[PDB]
């Protein structure tokens, strides 16, 4: 009767809390927390006396409802309510142990997300702070819900309906309500992964979410756009990138009519301007597992279309600032190129350089005769940095619009840019703001050096003139890059087999230094310092290298010893990430 | 599985011994059997996955028929019970099979012991391949250069007993600077791929 | 000598945590100021005369204080409630030494202050009820 | 020729310009092996050491470039036949000297390239215009790092070159300036002589120890201190390197333990820092000779101090500490000031000295290296808040063995001093973790040893009073309440031991010696006995 009645009480009370907000809601939670504590002991003694412990449908039907009411309180504005809810996860986890002592059989099967639940306890045991700071930790854990669950898949939907209706009222009306909406919005994003998997509520959530980035509402429209950009970019679950990019690309895809003619619109101009910050923030943030998700989607088409709209936007103080950020966005896009997926990297990079060269015009602020347009100096300065990243290791390839010998086309293409850089180089001369020219001059010199390295054969002749340049500083840089070319081998030539093998022979010895008593300081120290994102690369190199040196046993003994000694649950950690 | 003890690769044999030593060392400081944990862990995580889904591993091009697949799934549960020496609890469906596993408890132990009996130091086992491994080396140099500062900080915290001049921290800065910055990575024709 | 000066800090810090006195956020969730109470109560076991004498002055100072306003009246009511509650615990906490040589404090320091509360005290309908209830137990 | 007219610094010497101009000539001649290194290498280092980090930023970058070119000439010299193994060491050395680490050593930090500063384009149209006369200081420890890096290079070459005399020539040059009075070069000429010397004689040691007596004498007599405050640190540093070369059966191997102690008493960060470095290797050197195998540190050091005990007794009176009464507690008060040293590197050095001393006294008594006894209690109080094993192996009873055991600590003196150490460690320390651990062990002492506790009121009076008024930490405030209650609980009885009980048997200055380093750096004015103490040591242990 105890479980028949006690469980039946839980189902009734939990449903009431979800039904609507009440003044004493924060008080029922504290009392309801104690109810769980007072029924765990009875199960413990009951199991000890007689295992026989029953789980009728109400016990299952009410165990789910307990979770469905613990998640919905994580975003509750009251700090105490969320803090109590986090502490309430201990009782949910501890209940698993009593029912089944063996963790793997049931604790990791009945409660798939057991490990994350344990983390909530540590976070709760921290100094109180504003809801914004707390939400960061809460939303971080909400993004780590790997296993879908009935409570998770139903808590996401239950609050999704509540969030949607709240949003309509705010817009329909021609501040405390918004703060709750912000928490609901952030909460509804971090836990999207569980609800993942055509038409689906998750997809419909994105559509409305994307339809709010351009929300023009006189009353509170600015705040909505100001916050959706901040949260969606910096808080979205990495498991939702393949859906965001597709929807983001499709929205842009329709901005261009037939025959590739831009249809300039203020909303479209605002939409692209917001897309730049979101993509930059999304790419800026490095997290574990984000790289794995970036590969699935193809960002080439979106980037190519994005520049065209901004390219035709025209010239103005506002448009220059947008172009400047776009140049910086492409620069950030070249730091994760290994993580990203490209169908044709060469064909895409060459076009981007072509589209960017149009904007790099030097000495255009003096002709304008207005100091207000000094931003063009930054835009040109920013443009060079983007082109430098694009040109790093990029062989030239001319577009096949006309039928000519490839060798001639490449040589013409090379001199097209070589002349362009030299013209800008002359303007940066001090005789013809010093930091601007000094910084810009350095970038312009570096850009030419990278271009020569990619294709020496087709550009060596055109670059010989730099030897006798008018700037002594420029001549030194050219000689250094030229010196490296000589050291490099034109062909394989067994040059790396001899020079690089001997040159890098000592490298393995330092990394493979047999620390006394198997200390291996380099390997042990390197393990912790290396970011988690590249652990895949680190693991293969360490295993491969030590095997070649016949010292694999030493590395395994040291690495495993620290993990096993640190945590008595050696098996559990090994299966964990 | 028991018969093919010789076919086990030498690389895994070393890996299994390290776990055996780790468990033995863990037990010493603390009737758990080190071999039992090693055997159960290895079988569950290495041998078992292939049996359950050979198609996913790539053993068979075509997915096995569902009826054949069910036998494989049930086979794994019976085999795993042998390693753990656990009888059927609230599992009357499969309880009759409990008799068979009793005989095979000893057989499973012998296979685990053979791999776990490898010498801690491979003095007898020698393979002087000494391959150049040029491709792997390139990644190592790039990674060290990227984390040159960070790796130094960890060394700085410790090693106060003896000066670092003759220790990796001093050598790393000197040698790494001599090699110079790493070259740019080459482009990839293939699409993004992972292990 | 030195411990004598230490006691004053314990007594003095108690006064600075009276609601009528500016809170200054020194309570530290009231655990720090409550810990001060425990030490003072324990000290009374060996320094009953000293601890009692300090409390009487604090009560007299609070009694001889004019403040107006709902918050002000509540602070004084709560302030004296802690003092009366604290004083009664020390008396009860003190072992049955049966030392009857406290007449000096009782006649002048203590009795007049308690006798004031025992009056009808119709200024506060709800405050006087609690103070009389607490004072009666002490008496 | 600078000896004829000694000057406080080279830049103030009349012949400064003559040396400076001659440096530019050598700089230009270094390139392309225009200076014959194969015959003049000994004389190149000898002059490099006297120029490193001296002069205007232009002149300081010049010396760095000179070294960079001297090494290159060696690698590109055909007269010498260095094996391919040796050449690798030189090539690595060339890269090392180009690292930012050496920029600070040479005093050219914040300079991207030395060559740019060294050369000026418009040197024909206009003359140089020196400025920014503000000049950084130099530390004799930096000279050792450079002085030993070069010695590595020289040693490698001499392996190939047969019957080379480079090392013998370089030593002779240093030996002339080492034992000659020159306030501008002698400090630099001593730090290098020890780094390169391979043998030492009794007469040489006597001069080194007898130059310190005059160096100390000059400081107090005259008002010029900084000039003579660097000759003292150099004398100790030189001796710090010559002990490992001393005879295996020399008395001074043990008599160099009191000189280091006498230097820590001068209340100077550099002198205090240098003294510890001498002590650290002094213990390590003595270990290799197996001198504490059958004796305790007190037995050895106090046995050699006996012949001149009368002079030592006077010094102990003024400092306010005694070693005859308790060696292991007077030898730890001097080692508690290290916690107040600004450099985080000297704090770790004294910790190592504590571990080495702890392992030796326990090994003498075979007490597991972590047992609690009368002898090994002083070294554990200092290590309680820095050594985890000490905290774990000695835990408070009211949470293996538990600290504060009254079975062995049954003497008022042996337990009064341990309270003095605990009070001192909290008087100046400012750390939540350290204060928490120390106060928890102080409450237990109040009840376990009530009789001796009241002698520690003044030390804890001020800090407790301030903490009680304003502290708001329940974790740190709870132990305080227990202490106050214990004090009143154990009150009402006449103090058997007053606060001045420590003054009764000499240890009146234990708390004073552990205070922070004085900003007004000045000689304590009682060093006149250290001079007499040193003089007696020479006569007794260096007859001739
Ligand atoms: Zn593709």
């Amino acid at each position: 009767t105890f479980w028949e009645i006690s469980s039946q009480m839980l189902f009734y009370i939990c449903k009431k809390l979800t039904s609507h907000q009440m003044l004493s809601s924060t008080e029922i939670l504290k009392w309801l927390r104690e109810i769980l504590i007072c029924r765990n002991k009875f199960l413990l003694k009951n199991k000890q006396a007689d295992r026989s412990s029953g789980t009728p449908p109400i016990c299952r039907q009410a165990q789910t409802k307990l979770e469905v009411a613990l998640y919905m309180f994580l975003w509750n504005p009251d700090t105490e309510a969320v803090l109590v809810a986090m502490s309430c996860f201990r009782h949910l986890c501890e209940e698993a142990d009593i029912r089944c002592g063996v963790d793997e059989v049931s604790v990791h099967n009945l409660l798939p997300n057991y490990n994350t639940f344990m983390e909530f306890a540590s976070v709760s045991n921290m100094m109180s702070t504003g809801r914004a700071a707390l939400q960061k930790r809460v939303m971080a854990l909400l993004r780590r819900i790997e296993h879908p669950t009935a409570g998770n898949t139903e808590a996401w939907e239950d609050t999704h309906a509540k969030w949607e209706q709240a949003t309509k009222l705010i817009l329909n009306y021609p501040t405390d309500s918004l703060q709750e909406w912000i928490n609901m919005t952030g909460f509804l994003c971090a836990l999207g992964g569980v609800c993942l998997q055509a038409d689906t509520p998750v997809s419909k959530f994105m559509d409305r979410l994307l339809s709010l980035m351009v929300c023009n509402h006189e009353k509170v429209g600015l705040q909505i756009r100001t916050n959706v950009k901040d949260l969606v970019g910096l808080e979205l679950s990495p498991a939702l990138y393949p859906m965001l990019f597709n929807k983001l690309k499709n929205t842009i895809s329709k901005f261009f009519d037939s025959q590739g003619q831009v249809l300039l619109t203020d909303t479209n101009t605002q939409f692209v301007e917001q897309t730049i910050a979101i993509m930059k923030n999304l790419l800026d943030n490095h997290t574990e597992g984000s790289s794995e998700h970036l590969g699935q989607a193809s960002i080439e088409t979106m980037m190519l279309n994005l520049v065209r709209y901004v390219r035709v936007l025209g010239n103005m103080v506002h448009a220059i600032q947008i172009k400047t950020k776009l140049c910086q966005l492409v620069e950030v896009m070249m730091a994760r190129r290994d993580d990203l997926s490209f169908c044709q990297e060469m064909k895409f990079r060459n076009k981007m350089v072509e589209y960017l060269t149009d904007w790099v015009m030097g000495t255009s602020n003096q002709a304008a005769d207005d100091d207000v347009k000094c931003l063009t100096r930054d835009l040109d300065q920013a443009s060079m940095e983007a082109v430098v990243s694009l040109l790093a290791g990029l062989p030239l390839q001319p577009e096949e619009g006309d039928g000519v010998e490839l060798m001639e086309a490449k040589s013409q293409l090379f001199l097209k840019y070589f002349t362009l850089f030299m013209n800008l180089l002359n303007d940066c001369s001090e005789v013809e703001m010093s930091r601007r020219l000094a910084s810009l001059r350095h970038c312009t010199v570096l850009a030419m050096s990278n271009l020569l390295n990619a294709n020496v054969d087709s550009g060596l002749m055109h670059s010989i003139g730099l030897g006798y340049h008018k700037d002594l500083q420029t001549r030194a840089t050219f000689m250094e890059v030229l010196t490296k070319i000589l050291q490099q081998g034109t062909e394989f030539d067994t040059l790396a087999e001899t020079v690089l093998a001997d040159r890098f022979e000592r490298l393995v010895e330092l990394v493979t230094m047999m620390g006394d008593q198997g200390e291996l300081p380099i390997a042990m120290a390197l393990a912790n310092v290396v970011p988690c994102s590249q652990w895949d690369e680190l693991a293969r190199v360490l295993v491969t290298l030590f095997d070649s040196r016949h010292l694999l046993y030493q590395l395994l003994w040291n690495m495993f010893s620290k993990e096993v000694e640190l945590a008595d649950s050696m098996q559990t950690l090994f299966r964990g990430n | 599985i028991i018969s093919s003890s010789s076919e086990f690769p030498p690389q895994l044999r070393s890996v299994c011994h390290c776990l055996y030593q780790a468990t033995c060392h863990s037990l010493l400081n603390k009737p758990q059997n080190s071999i039992g944990a090693v055997g159960s862990a290895m079988f569950l995580r290495f041998i078992n996955p292939a049996i359950v889904s050979p198609y996913e591993a790539g053993i068979l091009d075509k997915k096995p028929p569902p009826r054949i697949e069910r036998g494989l799934k049930l086979m794994s549960k019976i085999l795993q019970s042998i390693a753990n020496h656990v009888l059927f609890t609230k599992e009357e469906h499969m309880r009759p099979f409990n008799d068979f596993v009793k005989s095979n408890f000893d057989a499973a132990r012998r296979f685990f012991l053979d791999i776990a009996s490898d010498c801690p130091t491979s003095d007898a086992v020698n393979h002087s391949l000494s391959f150049i491994s040029d491709g792997n080396v390139l990644a190592l140099h790039r990674l060290l250069w990227n984390n040159q500062e960070k790796i130094g900080q960890y060394l700085s915290s410790n090693r106060d007993h003896k000066a670092v001049g003759r220790r990796p921290f001093d050598k790393m800065a000197t040698l790494l600077a001599y090699l110079g910055p790493p070259e740019h990575k080459p482009v990839a024709d293939t699409h993004w791929s992972s292990l | 000598h030195r411990p004598v000066e230490w006691v004053q800090a314990v007594v003095s810090r108690f006064d600075e945590q009276l609601p009528i006195k500016t809170g200054q956020q020194n309570t530290h969730t009231k655990v720090s100021t409550e810990h001060n109470k425990e030490c003072l109560i324990n000290i009374s076991k060996y320094k009953f005369s000293l601890v009692i004498s300090g409390l009487t002055t604090i009560l007299k100072n609070v009694n001889n204080m004019r403040i107006f306003g709902e918050a002000a009246e509540k602070n004084l009511y709560l302030s004296q409630l802690i003092i009366l509650d604290t004083l009664e615990k020390c008396l009860a906490g003190q072992p049955k030494d049966t030392m009857r040589l406290d007449e000096t404090m009782l006649v002048k320091q203590l009795l007049p202050e308690i006798c004031h509360f025992l009056h009808t005290c119709r200024e506060g309908n709800q405050h006087a009820a609690e103070l009389r209830n607490s004072a009666s137990g002490v008496l | 020729k600078t000896c004829l007219s000694p000057t406080p610094t080279l830049e103030q010497h009349l012949m400064w310009d003559d040396i400076a101009i001659l440096a530019r000539y050598m700089l230009m001649l270094s390139f392309n092996n225009s200076l014959d290194v194969a015959a003049h290498l000994p004389y190149l280092f000898h002059v490099v050491t006297f120029l490193v980090a001296t002069g205007p930023l232009s002149l300081r970058a010049s010396t760095h470039g000179l070294v960079i070119n001297i090494i290159h000439s060696l690698c590109t010299c055909s007269q010498l036949h260095f094996s391919e193994e040796t050449k690798q060491v030189l090539r690595l050395s060339l890269t090392e000297f180009s690292l930012p680490k050496f920029y600070l050593l040479f005093g050219i930090s914040k300079v991207k390239s030395a060559a740019v500063i060294a050369f000026r384009s418009s040197y024909r149209d206009r003359s140089f215009s020196p400025g920014s006369y503000e000049r950084e200081t130099f530390a004799l420890t930096s000279l050792e790092t450079v002085t030993e890096a070069l010695l590595e290079i020289m040693e490698a070459c001499m392996r190939d070159i047969p019957t080379c005399k480079w090392l013998d020539q370089w030593t002779e040059l240093a030996q002339r300036f080492a034992f000659q009075y020159n306030p501008s070069l002698q400090p630099r000429a001593l730090v290098v002589f020890g780094c390169i010397s391979k043998r030492v004689s009794h007469g040489q040691i006597k001069q080194i120890i007898r130059i310190l007596s005059k160096a100390l004498e000059s400081c107090l007599k005259g008002p010029d201190t900084y000039n003579s405050q660097v000759l003292i640190e150099a004398t100790v540093i030189a001796l710090t390197k010559l002990q490992p070369l001393l005879n295996k059966d020399s008395p001074l191997h043990k008599a160099l333990f009191w000189v280091a102690v006498a230097v820590l008493q001068l209340d100077e960060v550099n002198l205090y820092s240098a003294g510890t470095a001498l002590l650290e290797q002094n213990l390590h050197t003595l270990d290799s000779l197996r001198i504490f195998n059958d004796k305790s540190p007190e037995e050895v050091f106090m046995a050699i101090r006996n012949p001149l005990e009368w002079h030592c007794k006077q010094m102990d009176h003024f400092v306010g500490l005694n070693f005859n009464s308790n060696f292991n507690f007077a030898l730890v008060g001097h080692l508690l000031k290290g916690y107040r040293h600004p450099s985080p590197a000297i704090v770790a050095r004294t910790v190592r000295i504590l571990h080495t001393l702890l392992t030796l006294v326990n090994k003498h008594r075979n007490c597991d290296k972590f047992e609690v006894n009368t002898q090994s209690v002083a070294y554990l109080a200092a290590l309680l808040t820095v050594s985890e094993e000490v905290r774990s192996r000695c835990s408070l009873k009211h949470r293996s063995n538990v600290l504060l055991d009254e079975e062995v600590l049954t003497d008022p003196k042996i337990q009064a001093l341990l309270l003095t150490v605990l009070a001192t460690l909290v008087k100046y320390t400012t750390d939540e973790f350290d204060q928490r651990i120390l106060y928890e062990y102080l409450a237990e002492a109040s009840v376990v040893f009530p009789k001796v506790f009241p002698v520690v009121h003044n030390l804890l009076d001020s800090k407790i009073n301030t903490l009680l008024s304003l502290c708001q930490d329940p974790n740190l405030l709870n132990p305080i309440h227990g202490i106050v209650q214990s004090v009143v609980y154990h009150e009402e009885s006449p103090p058997q031991y007053q606060t001045s009980y420590l003054q009764s048997f000499g240890f009146n200055g234990l708390w004073r010696f552990a205070g922070p380093f004085s900003k007004q750096t000045q000689i304590p004015d009682y060093a006149e006995l250290i001079v007499k103490f040193l003089d007696a040591l020479i006569d007794t242990y260096l007859p001739g």
